[PDB]
RNA sequence: UUACCGAUACCAAGCCAUAAAAAGAAGAAAAAAUUUUUUUUUAGAAUCUUUUUAUGAGUAGAAAAUCGUGGGGU
RNA sequence: AUUUCACUCAUAUUAAAUAAAAUAACUCCAAGUGGGCCAUUUUUGGUAAGCAGAACUGGCGAUGAGGGAUGCUCCUAACGC
RNA sequence: CCUAUUAGCUGGUUAUUUUCGAAAGAUCUCUCAGGAUCGCUGGAGUUGAUUAAUAUAAUUUUACCAGGUAGAGAUAAUGAU
RNA sequence: AUUUUAAAAUUAUUUGAAUUUUUCUUCUUAUAAUUUAAGUUGUUUCUAUACAGUACUUUCUUAACCCACUCGUCUUGAAAC
């Protein structure tokens, strides 16, 4: 037994170290894509021609209308999405059926493109993760990466960091990993909405547009 | 008194309580009023088949029988 | 108000009386569910009496501890006495309100030599 | 497991490293990087100028052919208008 | 920085087009100057645009760029032109107004409230078609030419606003709106 | 609040604990479900799933039967969580090893005869705690005369179902709606 | 009032302007089989096996051929439940529908690429990936053709 | 343009119930006294115990668990 | 056409996405209900109506809380303590 | 006295908590103040699912049909003009 | 009464590398302790050297701020004139 347990530990610290490599990896290739972005663009002003920024593949959705008189259609939209209650928010990998959806929604939610670092603050402060036997699942906060490594081992994406990766670069697992994320029950804004009813591309002031970069901003105040 | 004397209202929501029910589509529809003469062929062709199988059956028995 | 008073928390110290049960004698105090359309306790408006509602029971582990920590254990005979030698500080006594005067006399005796609380010990003193 | 507080993983240090073992290295290069002094950083600027000059060129060339095209542009609306009004 | 001043509005060159086709390989790019809010209002409005002028919608064409114009000079007083298109309750005209600014972000945030006041017109119902520099021998308008007058003098008629710390309700003497 | 289902709370449609105050009954649910938990074998589940179920659901399942569903694999054991039956219809009996809930007593005896063995279910666990070399076996459930009553309405066409009548001849539901000659048919 | 079995078909089972006639005798030779998918498409020119207004453009399964008749069960919406219906129709107002046969096609081309992937194993992606974000590109304009652009004053 | 105030909605934590989920037929821990005494506990009730997570509006209506009255056997 | 043999079709990203999709199907027994009313939008009759009559959806009814001074239905938002 | 006649109509219909929770459509009815039967609800139960699956979805993509309302037309047909 | 362990983290040691040359540089070989792990612990007063007091807990009674319409009932809708 005690021999077993000694195996375990050392597997395990294996695993740590197998970790430590990959988000390592993963930290050089972030800094590494965004300084060729900007090369890219200096590039194009150089030479006359334009260098348009790939489409921004996943979405992060902030429902904005609670549950009360509401559509069919939105209300199943939502379900589907997985926004059940005011401010869940959620991420979404961005498609041509996903698109469609958000645009039956887009009244009700916000989202934007979401932004590493935005990314790995809702991971890890507000990060719950469902855990148990498939349609019983308790929303337990993360914390130790043995909640993750098991139901995401086979995928290979053990700890908070690969996800965190996965999530911000739809990788071949993402969307496994944004199941298994209890959806992102998030606070207020701690400043304030300006206004609900209105669009955020409204001249006047409002909310529930594809505010696509300024969705960080406002994960953050609500954070 | 007048009344209410037709509404098709909220039964949308009642025929959505328990979802719009599909039919639980069988393999297998029976064969009863459909195409003469050829469903009574297809079941010749079937008893033949099975007294073949029977046969065969009978065959391997006696086989191991010796 | 919420009334703490060590790990012992009480939710609602304040009784809830039946509705209307100040506005006519014939209505007595004890709880009774309003039904009826249009009662406004029912509907729970602002400003009315709160109905009792299983969101105000006692933590499970708290629950029929009396100020002392102690479940009360009603006792009638120095027999009963018995099953709470072995439970002298959870438990405490109240000797029976048909108990006579020389067998409660008796029965706080017995308390006494258990070391067991007797929580009316005065009657009839 | 009976569930005890969430330790906040941001802040909480020993809980962040456990949560993503790389952690601590990137905090240690963090912690670097802010240490060094503002001299060097000064010096840094001028090397900074130096290889912005073609760049802030490109730039100007850029916006003021923006600013020509729009005048351009005004110009023929202003025509339009005239023979409009002719 | 003061913020309680600022208003929000910043000017964006947009350019886009619309998604090449095998029938249309090398399709037109088409830019803008968009005075917005922000750099995602920029792009809807240039969608807008693009929509109302050719036929060219959001999801059959792509932003190839968007890049924030800030004011060269911007403590430099400017003269500037704008015209716009607006919607009345009942109809639709063209205006050319001008606004003395010390950039074109700041022009437009002023051309704003102005509609809003003077006419009731509300952000949606304008577009505006072109601000540029007057160089001040074609200023048109009387309220622009006055402040382009040789050595400009004026008294202070302004009353205070005092900070809210020096605001106290009660008072030893009565103030003078005076001053000097 | 929440857009779900039954508001988060997940239904669960069938039985929960026996509501039988049988003691030799209740023992025996409690063993199996013991051994359903530690030995998570499926088998054992099972059977303290039908241990739980109701009188219907426990149809007699007959000695006939049993032989038939024992023939192609001999020697392995027929588990059966109700009662088991004789049948006058047979006439010889294999030796057979059965595990039932009850046994009808001439059952009882008729296997004996045949050298077999009649196990209950404590015996069965103690033997063969994950179910190796068992069988689990169900009588005829919907042959009970209640269920020829249930499915489509008769009056609905094609429906196979018996009304409840009074008696059978001709005098009783006959006419109208039973043949082409009065009205319509069924 | 007046639910006839012709009723609301003044414009369903009117023939197309200048597509009158009847249906053209090629029409009849389209091959069914027990399973095909089949359009109901109500030539009124036929008025024998005329299905029921509804099914006018409703698909479903073959579920018995006949000398000239088709059934179809085909889905009827019925206030809290869908139900399978057996139209039987004539061939002329039965077409076959074309659905079925872009998912064979998908069928046909996977198989071959099943084959060639097998013939070099490598873990070929069959499944249509649906149009996603587009990647990353450096547009080459001159600025001679970048046509700029304002709003447009009223008229 | 900021800042603010502002619900029984949102968020965090606690407690109640419901639902489901994990999981379950042997043993010294401490303090206080002065190495030995005293003080509390030293659990194992399956419709039960421990823990987890989610959820909680409600007339007509349905159900379950409880509470009480007159009498019966124990 | 049925049958039995072959050979072989993507699969852990699951033959396009997404899914607190099995809280599903099915059977049984029975309750209450079968006077409705309102709001947007479409709409019939009518000069119109807080009128009569429909469609889609949501509400009220059965529902309190915060706002609309006030209000069965508007806005926010649905309620264990 | 038969007789506590009958009433599709009016009034009333007695503890607590918890849980789930409607309908005021439809068909037939000397029917329109009622009933039956569907629908919606609860309970009971079984088979399932418990394998982040497959069934399945008031959802969307990708194909593929069906349409004759808004619009449009009158130097296209009919009917105006 | 052994997932309040394991590991993470930290301190003080010890072996070997690394390019972020660094009194917080990182990993790892071993060893001890610690808490940032592994949901609040301590210190000092007070109640008090008290047996009920004027303190403490609690009932009632008044005020005060805010709120609160007659319950039952048929009804789409009752605080209803
Ligand atoms: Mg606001
Ligand atoms: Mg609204
Ligand atoms: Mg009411
Ligand atoms: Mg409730
Ligand atoms: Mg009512
Ligand atoms: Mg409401
Ligand atoms: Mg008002
Ligand atoms: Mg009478
Ligand atoms: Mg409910
Ligand atoms: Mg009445
Ligand atoms: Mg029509
Ligand atoms: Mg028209
Ligand atoms: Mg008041
Ligand atoms: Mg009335
Ligand atoms: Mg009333």
């Amino acid at each position: 037994a005690a021999k077993k347990i000694k195996t375990l530990k050392l597997i395990n610290k294996k695993k740590r170290n197998d970790l430590r490599q990959r988000t390592l990896r993963y930290e050089e290739e972030y800094e590494s894509e965004r300084k060729k972005i900007i090369e890219l663009k200096r590039e194009a002003r150089k030479n006359n021609c334009f260098y348009r920024e790939a489409e921004k593949k996943v979405v992060f959705v902030i429902r904005l209308k609670g549950v009360n008189k509401l559509p069919p259609k939105v209300r199943s939209v939502f379900r589907l999405l997985r926004l059940l209650q005011v401010h869940n928010g959620v991420f979404v990998k961005v498609n041509k059926a996903t698109k469609e959806m958000l645009k039956i929604v887009e009244p009700y939610v916000t989202y934007g493109y979401p932004t590493l670092s935005t990314v790995r603050k809702l991971l890890y402060k507000r990060g719950y993760v469902r855990v148990g036997k498939v349609r019983r699942y308790a929303r337990k906060k993360i914390q130790d990466n043995a909640d993750i490594s098991k139901h995401l081992g086979k995928y290979n994406v053990h700890g908070i960091e690969d996800m965190v990766y996965q999530l911000y670069t739809c990788g071949p697992v993402f969307k496994k990993v944004n199941n298994f994320l209890w959806a992102f029950k998030l606070k207020p804004p701690r400043k304030g909405f300006k206004a609900k009813r209105h669009a955020f591309n409204e001249p006047r002031p409002g909310d529930w547009g594809n505010r696509e970069a300024h969705i960080n901003e406002l994960i953050n105040r609500m954070i | 008194a007048k009344s209410k004397n037709h509404t098709n209202h909220n039964q949308n929501r009642k025929a959505h309580k328990n979802g719009i029910k599909k039919p639980k589509k069988h393999k297998f529809m029976s064969r009863k009023g459909l195409d003469p003469n050829f469903f009574r062929n297809q079941k010749y062709c079937l008893k033949g088949i099975q007294k073949k199988k029977k046969e065969l059956k009978l065959k391997a028995k006696q086989e191991k029988n010796n | 108000a919420v009334k703490k008073v060590g790990k012992i928390i009480k939710k609602r110290t304040k009784k809830f009386t039946r509705f209307q049960s100040n506005r006519f004698m014939r209505v007595k105090p004890a709880w009774r569910k309003p039904r009826g359309i249009d009662c406004r306790v029912r509907r729970r408006y602002k400003g009315t009496n709160l109905m009792p509602s299983i969101g105000y029971g006692s933590n499970k582990k708290t629950k029929f501890l009396l100020p002392n920590n102690k479940y009360k254990y009603v006792v009638k005979n120095v027999k009963e006495m018995e099953p709470l030698i072995m439970n002298h500080t959870k438990y405490c006594v109240q000797i029976a309100h048909n108990v006579s005067s020389k067998k409660r006399k008796q029965i706080i005796e017995r308390a006494k030599q258990m070391n067991v609380s007797v929580i009316n010990a005065k009657a009839r003193l | 497991k009976k569930r005890l507080q969430n330790k906040n993983s941001l802040t909480n240090f020993a809980v962040r490293c456990r949560l993503n073992p790389a952690y601590k290295l990137l905090r240690s290069l963090a912690v670097l990087r802010m240490r060094k002094s503002i001299l060097e950083k000064s010096k840094n600027k001028k090397e900074k100028r130096v290889q912005k000059q073609i760049q802030k060129k490109e730039l100007q060339k850029i916006n003021h052919d923006y600013y020509k095209g729009v005048a351009k542009a005004v110009k023929k609306k202003k025509k339009r208008e005239e023979k409009k009004a002719k | 920085i003061d913020n309680s001043l600022n208003t929000n509005i910043h000017q964006y060159h947009i350019v886009g087009r619309a998604i090449p086709t095998a029938k249309d390989k090398n399709p037109n790019v088409y830019r803008m100057c968009i005075f917005a809010k922000n750099d995602t209002n920029a792009k809807s409005r240039f969608w807008y645009f693009m929509k109302k002028i050719n036929k060219l919608k959001k999801s059959n064409g792509e932003l190839l760029a968007c890049e924030q114009i800030k004011e060269r000079f911007p403590l430099r007083v400017k003269n500037y032109g704008v015209l716009l298109r607006y919607d009345s309750r009942t109809g639709t005209h063209n205006m050319y107004k001008e606004f003395r600014d010390t950039t074109k972000e700041g022009a437009i945030a002023q051309l704003y409230s102005e509609m809003a006041g003077r006419h009731r017109a509300r952000a949606s119902s304008i577009n505006i078609i072109r601000i540029s520099e007057i160089s001040s021998s074609l200023v048109r308008r009387p309220h622009i030419k006055q402040l382009l007058k040789r050595r400009l003098r004026f008294p202070a008629l302004h009353l205070p606003t005092l900070q809210k710390e020096y605001r106290k309700k009660f008072a030893s003497k009565r103030p003078s709106t005076y001053r000097m | 609040g929440i857009a779900l289902k039954n508001v988060g709370r997940i239904k669960k449609h069938g039985r929960k604990h026996l509501v039988s105050k049988n003691p030799y009954l209740r023992l025996l649910v409690k063993l199996y479900n013991f051994l359903a938990r530690r030995t998570n074998a499926n088998f054992n589940k099972i059977i303290a799933k039908r241990l739980i179920m109701p009188k219907r659901y426990r149809p007699p399942l007959s000695l006939s039967k049993l032989q038939y569903h024992m023939a192609n694999h001999p020697n392995d054991i027929a588990v059966v969580v109700g009662s088991i039956t004789d049948d006058k219809r047979l006439f010889s009996l294999k030796q057979l090893k059965v595990c039932a809930l009850r046994f009808t007593e001439t059952a009882r005896k008729r296997i004996e005869d045949a050298g077999g063995e009649c196990l209950t279910f404590d015996q069965l666990a103690l033997k063969y705690p994950t179910g190796k070399k068992c069988v689990l076996l169900r009588g005829p459930t919907k042959a009970r005369t209640a269920e020829k009553h249930f499915g489509k309405a008769p009056g609905k066409p094609k429906s196979k179902a018996r009304p409840y009548v009074r008696s059978k001849g001709r005098k009783f539901e006959k006419a109208r709606g039973r043949r082409k000659s009065r009205a319509y048919k069924k | 009032k007046s639910r006839g079995k012709r009723s609301g078909t003044r414009y369903k089972f009117s023939k197309k302007f200048r597509k009158h006639g009847e249906c053209t005798a090629n029409k009849y030779l389209e091959k069914l089989n027990y399973g095909d998918y089949v359009d109901i498409v109500c030539d009124s020119t036929q008025q024998k096996g005329m299905p029921f207004n509804y099914y006018h453009g409703k698909t479903g399964k073959i579920f018995h051929i006949t000398k000239r008749g088709v059934g179809v069960l085909v889905n009827k919406r019925v206030k809290h439940r869908i139900e399978q219906k057996k139209v039987c129709v004539r061939i002329e107002h039965v077409r076959k529908s074309r659905c079925n046969e872009d998912f064979l096609l998908r069928k046909i081309k996977n198989a071959e690429l099943i084959k060639e992937a097998k013939l070099k194993n490598e873990h070929i992606n069959i499944k249509r990936k649906t149009e996603g974000p587009k990647p990353a590109a450096m547009i080459k304009v001159p600025p001679s053709k970048i046509i700029t652009i304002e709003p447009l004053p009223f008229y």
